[PDB]
């Protein structure tokens, strides 16, 4: 749906009214988690000072996100280095101290009330307008002037045979993605098709540094170190 | 399928807060499966007149990139000034 | 701006370190999630038992190609040969030809739809909505052969779900 | 120019001498893979898949380039001996269900238009 | 320039012992060297600006199920672009690829008259716009 | 040019013509041209393309039914800007992006003219003429197409 | 619309239609020849031209947005009926 | 701003990194070869190979630059340039939030010191681009195949590896184990010819060589 | 001073209840490092630039709150390690001569972009 110049096609109607009654709900079921884990004490040791990273390894291992956010690094792309309109919406970022397995859960949990809030802005602070660029050579024309005008029928045709064709260049834009700093590194030679493409999987940083984590924790440690990681492997893999 | 009030009271006080005022299970709140059809609008540039591409195009106005120095007293200069330390929350100090 | 998460340090005030002594001792966080999940277990379940009922879905839902035809019967495909250029799987393969009624027809319409990964790009793609996925996501089939379609399959399927696709793109012809 | 930058050797003789004990290593170590993998060849039936191996790479004479496989070759080695592979990957090397392809020409000519 | 042992090698440089390219695809296969022809249907002339090196067409057979167009050579839809000559050749050798060079065939330069179209004399006059 | 029609009024339709069972005319797509007709009555030098009328419409054609034949004739096809002017066997067999182009050289003749035999498949669609000067410039012959 | 084989076959819109010998019959064996009956070819020549009276006429297909690109048919010669080339609906002048 | 569509233009984050240009091209002289700022205000630092290991721990370690954070560590293989392989690096200054990208040249014999010193997540990164390419880094912890199976030959992200590789898979039964056969696609890669003939950008032409 | 910091937020660094002494002996071991540096140098003039006048303001403000405003380091504890990291670089960079014109100007067309 996300595409380059603005999203495919608007929301339809009541979309955004269903957002409304869901985000009513949700955190009636966040502290809900939070009664079954957060101050249960088997969870706790399962989790409390296990799979610690300090500060600097952590920031020289590559990490980013939670990793960092966990361990009282005050880093988060969506402030620092805010993307999109993600300036004009106000959110506290949950930074922990002791950096181990549990100060993670709580700084992915206190995110998820956070993004809470972020919604509540997005739903109330709604702008009109059209969802694509209006620029016809870079997003595909509505189909209504498709049928009846010749440049959009043109344009449509090339852009879907040959695609827009991006000037020479490369560039690496990382966003601040729910695991970590996902990011791509664009190179184009000109034509209308990438160069290469290297995708900087926040997984992939955070998994090399398994055997930093898991030193001298058992195996069942290491099961819970996996879990706070997470990884996926469609990303790590490439 | 509207619980009975006999263990309403029940989930509300074996969990200590009121489950009713907010369910999981949707119910008719929801909007309905079938709306009008919606008039969407027109971008900015939908105009029939002083819209020329050659002061509108984003793609040819990208230059090479800049060349500062080629291998073919001045100030010490950071790449960007020092960030400022973030404030502690109002909403919500210390959890 | 930042909110710290974890450090707050307990108080130790008599009151306080009997609280987490009882705590301790009578195990009440454990009886909290016991009583937790007991106020769950007396709820309705989510569940929706299946094929009796089925789950919502929204006109704009991907699923099996069909290739409609117009209302005088003509098929809508002059084979552009656009969703071919388009697909991210390539998973169109069709030849056209001229044909006896001198109209622009094609020959081979082979949708392969175990490579196709339902992008929609292709009922984007053609200018005379001639593919597009049906709400239909159920077409499990036995064999891999069966899973791979041609022309006459797609017809087939656009012959079938007509009333839906009428019905659906009726509804979403105006947000695209 | 001519002046490149060697990876570790310094010459074809000390090239010449890492491909040694890569054959050192390989050859104390394929009785073992037999045994441990359970594979289906004789002992004798891995030397010489060990052997071939190392003239059928023989053309190369750039000190850099002899140096860049033998990595390649403890690689595998070492990929080897932990057990790492399996009795696929190692079965790979002796070309069993791929029928043999002929060499003369007038069995290239029955067969299909190749050279 | 870097003091690191600097051998002077002299042997032609051949990475094929280590791309992995198997015994069929390296010696058998043929590689053209060359600038792709305007498209003649077309009028610009962007494409034929960067020497491209293909390899030689194997067989295409129909598959059995449904008509297609099965092959058996990894080699075929592998084209890539280079900007001079030399250094398009000088990837065949390091890769070991028997190549067959063309030379760049650009317009020749001609001599365009408007007024040539109403001459006095000469049979140049254009019969009609 | 632009992204986007400031057109508001009914676009002209051209009757077709027919000038080959080998060259397609759908005249209505076709932009004034003064190529086909160049060709014509100097690489081909039969004087039977033209144009017909002025203002907007000014049909171009051959006025009467007539039939254009000549050993050459076929170039117009690939001259032609604008899918007007069509190769009839060719009619809609592939598109530019599929097929595959490689390089040849034809026999029909013994001129030899460069060629490009683009395939796509494992099949033949269409020939077209390569570009080399003293050899053959940018046409072949009908023979060859 | 769908003739039958010698063999027993159903020929397609496309007239394609395995032979007498041709190994590939054995799949339909045990199964069906998948073929649609509705016809493009002989579906739309039954529909009748339309006698509309001008020298340039527009074809939306039906449904505007939910046709084909507008093209402009010329109903100028008067031999044959003008047809638009996406749905195939003849359009014709009312001969004077 | 009356356009609409047009990305805004950062010039004081343009002239800002300009400067530090200026600054690490004057610190380190003897391998920094080109700097140069994108029109998307990107810094990318042109360094001679065996600065790999000496503008790293530069960046990564004085006071004014302080960018502690690999955050990617990749290579671009262009066939035409005569040392094919380009290892490009990116970090990321968290106390002065910039990223910076020192890009070397290497090709297919020549090996590249590790930065596991100075950037221990490159080590991770330092398998996956001899694997996929070939370059070979010197004086690593431990160079491996990280992401092809094991025993596969060749290097897949090399441009003249071709798109469906060389090697295959599939149960044979004779012999009760997954077997290698040579590549025999049901259906070969439609390549698409789909570049205009017109040029794109007049900003970006080429001199006419 | 006041009571010291319980922590420095960041697991790893510890509180430093020497700041402005540490502060003090690590700026001058700079000083001295780089002085084994020709002056010509432009390691030598940005470092001592920057260093000195670190030393500077950690010399004349003996408040610690106000010291981390004075170089916008963080807290102190970030300050020391950076001020350390710089003592390494500056110990690492007098042997890796890197003041000399380049080791060599790169290929023809190594750069530019496209091809
Ligand atoms: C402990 C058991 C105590 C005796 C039975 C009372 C009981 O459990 O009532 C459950 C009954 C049903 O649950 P609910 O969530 O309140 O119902 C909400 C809707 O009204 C529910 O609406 P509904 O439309 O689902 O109501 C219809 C429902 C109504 O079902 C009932 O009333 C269950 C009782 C059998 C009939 O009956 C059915 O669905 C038919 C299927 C019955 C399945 C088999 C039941 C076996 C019962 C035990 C057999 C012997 C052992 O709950 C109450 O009435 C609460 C009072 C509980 C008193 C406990 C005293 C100790
Ligand atoms: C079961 C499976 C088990 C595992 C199965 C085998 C697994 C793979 C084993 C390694 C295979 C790898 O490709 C090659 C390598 O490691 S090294 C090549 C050495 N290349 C040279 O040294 C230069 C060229 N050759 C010569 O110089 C001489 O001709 C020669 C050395 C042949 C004889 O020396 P002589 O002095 O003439
Ligand atoms: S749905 Fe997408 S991937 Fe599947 S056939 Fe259509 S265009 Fe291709
Ligand atoms: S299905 Fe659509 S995109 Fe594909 S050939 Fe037909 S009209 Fe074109
Ligand atoms: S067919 Fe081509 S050359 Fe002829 S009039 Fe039309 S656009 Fe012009
Ligand atoms: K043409
Ligand atoms: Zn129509």
């Amino acid at each position: 749906y996300i595409r380059p110049g603005g999203v495919h096609q608007d929301l339809p109607l009541g979309l955004l009214d269903d957002i409304y009654e869901f985000s009513k709900n949700f955190s009636f079921r966040i502290d809900e988690l939070e009664e079954m884990l957060t101050n249960n004490r088997i969870w706790r040791n399962r989790t409390v000072d296990i799979g610690v990273v300090t500060a600097e390894d952590a920031l020289n291992y590559g990490f980013s996100g939670v990793m960092l956010r966990g361990s009282g690094i005050q880093w988060d792309l969506r402030k620092t280095q805010p993307y999109d309109v993600y300036d004009q919406v106000e959110f506290d970022v949950p930074i922990g101290s002791r950096g181990d397995c549990y100060d993670r859960y709580l700084c992915r949990v206190e995110e998820m009330r956070q993004s809470l809030r972020i919604i509540s802005q997005c739903l109330n602070k709604m702008p009109p307008g059209e969802i694509k660029v209006d620029d016809a050579k870079v997003s595909p024309p509505k189909r209504a002037e498709m049928k009846t005008s010749m440049e959009s029928l043109i344009h449509h045709f090339k852009l879907y045979t040959e695609g827009y064709q991006v000037p020479p260049g490369a560039t690496y834009t990382a966003i601040e993605a729910p695991k970590g700093e996902f990011g791509v590194y664009l190179v184009s030679d000109g034509s209308s098709r990438p160069y290469r493409c290297k995708i900087k999987a926040p997984g992939f940083a955070h998994l090399a540094g398994l055997d930093k984590m898991s030193k001298g924790h058992m195996l069942a440690d290491v099961v819970a170190i996996i879990g706070t990681q997470d990884i996926v492997f469609g990303e790590v893999d490439r | 399928a509207s619980a009975t009030r006999v263990i309403q009271l029940l989930r509300n006080w074996a969990s200590g807060r009121d489950l009713q005022a907010k369910l999981q299970l949707r119910y008719q709140e929801i909007s309905k499966r079938t709306q009008p059809p919606p008039k969407l609008p027109v971008g900015p540039s939908h105009k029939l007149s002083n819209n020329y591409y050659c002061t509108r195009d984003g793609r040819r106005e990208a230059m090479p990139p800049s060349i500062v120095m080629s291998s073919q007293e001045k100030k010490a200069v950071t790449p960007a000034p020092p960030i400022k330390r973030w404030e502690l929350s109002k909403d919500q100090p210390y959890l | 701006t930042y909110k710290f998460v974890n450090m707050r340090e307990p108080s130790m005030d008599m009151k306080s370190v009997t609280d987490r002594a009882a705590q301790t001792l009578l195990w009440t966080e454990l009886v909290r999630g016991l009583g937790m999940t007991l106020s769950y277990l007396f709820r309705e379940p989510a569940t929706i038992n299946y094929p009796f009922e089925k789950g919502p879905l929204s006109p704009r839902f991907r699923g099996e190609h069909a290739l409609r035809r117009y209302p005088s019967g003509e098929e809508r495909c002059i084979a552009c040969k656009l969703c071919e250029a388009v697909c991210p799987a390539q998973a169109i393969t069709i030849e056209a030809e001229p044909r006896a009624d001198g109209s622009r027809r094609t020959t081979r319409y082979d949708i392969d739809m175990t490579k196709c990964i339902y992008c929609g790009f292709c009922q984007e793609a053609c200018p005379v909505d001639a593919i597009v996925e049906g709400p239909n996501f159920e077409f499990s089939t036995e064999t891999h052969e069966e899973l791979l379609y041609n022309k006459e399959k797609l017809l087939n399927n656009g012959d079938k779900w007509e009333a839906e696709i009428a019905a659906n793109i009726q509804a979403d012809y105006l947000y695209r | 120019g001519t002046s490149v930058k060697p990876i570790f050797s310094r010459d074809m003789n000390e090239a010449k001498r890492r491909v040694r004990e890569l054959y050192r290593a390989w050859y104390r170590e394929v009785p073992n893979t037999v045994h441990l993998f359970q594979l289906d060849i004789s002992v004798k039936q891995g030397r010489d898949k060990v052997r071939e191996m190392f003239m059928k790479n023989a053309h190369v004479t750039d000190p850099r380039v002899v140096d860049l496989l033998v990595i390649k070759g403890k690689m595998e080695l070492e990929e080897t001996i932990n057990v790492w592979k399996q009795r696929t990957h190692i079965m790979r090397f002796f070309h069993e269900t791929e029928a043999p392809r002929p060499t003369d020409f007038l069995s290239k000519f029955y067969v299909g238009h190749d050279p | 320039t870097q003091d690191t042992q600097l051998i002077a090698v002299d042997e032609k440089l051949d990475i094929t012992t280590l791309t992995g390219v198997p015994e069929e695809h390296i010696k058998t296969r043929k590689v053209r060297i060359f600038v792709p022809a305007r498209n003649n249907m077309q009028s610009g002339v962007n494409n034929t600006k960067k020497w491209k090196m293909e390899f030689d067409t194997r067989e295409r057979w129909e598959n059995p199920l449904m008509g297609w167009s099965s092959t058996a050579d990894p080699l075929s839809n592998l084209v890539l672009t280079f900007s001079t000559k030399e250094d398009a050749v000088a990837f065949a050798e390091k890769n070991g690829w028997s190549f067959d060079v063309e030379e760049r065939k650009v317009p020749k330069p001609k001599s365009k008259s408007y007024g040539a179209n109403f001459s006095w004399n000469k049979r140049t006059r254009v019969s009609t716009k | 040019g632009s992204d986007r029609s400031r057109f508001l009024e009914g676009k002209r339709a051209v009757e077709d013509k027919n000038i080959g069972p080998l060259v397609k005319t759908i005249m209505t797509r076709c932009i004034q041209c003064t190529r086909c007709i160049r060709f014509a009555s100097e690489i081909a030098g039969v004087d039977d393309l033209g144009t017909t009328g002025r203002g907007n419409d000014m049909q171009v054609g051959t006025y009467i039914e007539k039939m254009f034949m000549s050993e050459l004739s076929g170039n117009i096809i690939d001259i032609c800007p604008v899918g007007a002017l069509t190769s009839k066997p060719y009619a809609f067999t592939a598109r530019p992006w599929e097929t595959r182009k490689t390089e040849s050289i034809d026999v029909m003749d013994a001129v030899g003219s460069n060629i490009v035999v683009s395939t796509r498949t494992g099949e033949v669609m269409r020939i077209l003429p390569r570009m080399h000067e003293d050899i053959n410039e940018e046409w072949i012959s009908d023979k060859t197409r | 619309g769908v003739r039958t084989s010698p063999t027993g076959e159903k020929v397609t819109h496309t007239g394609q239609a395995y032979d007498d010998g041709d190994y590939r019959r054995v799949r339909f064996s045990d199964r069906q020849k998948e073929v649609n009956e509705n016809f493009a070819i002989d579906l739309i020549a039954e529909q009748p031209v339309s006698e509309v009276g001008s020298r340039v006429i527009s074809c939306d297909g039906g449904g505007g947005a939910l046709g084909h690109p507008r093209v402009y048919i010329n109903l100028d010669k008067e031999t044959k009926t003008g047809t638009c080339g996406y749905c195939g609906l003849q359009f014709r002048q009312p001969h004077h | 701003d009356t356009r609409p569509t047009i990305r805004p233009r950062n010039d004081v984050v343009h002239k800002q990194l300009s400067a530090f240009g200026q600054y690490v091209a004057e610190i380190l002289p003897k391998y920094v070869q080109q700097v140069q700022v994108s029109c998307f205000n990107e810094l990318e630092i042109f360094i001679h190979p065996d600065g790999v290991i000496p503008v790293l721990t530069f960046l990564r370690d004085h006071t004014n630059a302080q960018f502690k954070s690999l955050a990617d560590l990749t290579a671009v293989d262009v066939p035409t340039r005569q040392n094919r392989f380009e290892i490009v690096y990116n970090l990321l200054s968290l106390r002065f939030n910039s990223q910076i990208r020192v890009k070397t040249y290497t090709d297919e014999l020549t090996p590249i010191e590790s930065s596991v010193t100075v950037y221990k997540a490159a080590n991770w990164y330092e398998r996956e681009i001899w694997d996929m390419f070939g370059v070979f880094f010197a004086n690593h912890p431990d160079l491996r195949r990280i992401l092809t199976g094991y025993g596969f030959e060749g290097h897949p992200f090399r441009k003249d590896f071709p798109l469906s590789g060389y090697v295959e898979l599939r149960y044979d039964d004779e012999v009760k184990r997954v077997v290698a056969e040579p590549v025999e696609l049901a259906q070969e890669f439609r390549k698409f010819d789909l570049n205009s003939p017109w040029e794109a950008f007049p900003a970006y032409r080429q001199p006419p060589e | 001073a006041g009571l010291l910091k319980k922590t420095t937020g960041l697991v790893g660094l510890a509180v430093c209840e020497t700041p402005h002494e540490r502060l003090k002996i690590l700026y001058t071991k700079i000083l001295d490092v780089l002085g084994q540096i020709p002056k010509n140098a432009a390691y030598r003039k940005y470092t001592e630039q920057i260093t000195n006048e670190k030393l500077g303001m950690v010399k004349a403000e003996p408040d610690v709150k106000k010291l981390e405003e004075q170089l916008q380091g963080g807290q102190i504890e970030e300050v020391i390690l950076q001020a350390e990291n710089e003592l390494s670089l500056a110990r690492k960079m007098l042997r890796w001569k890197p003041w000399e014109p380049l080791v060599e100007e790169p290929p023809a067309n190594q750069w530019k972009w496209p091809i």
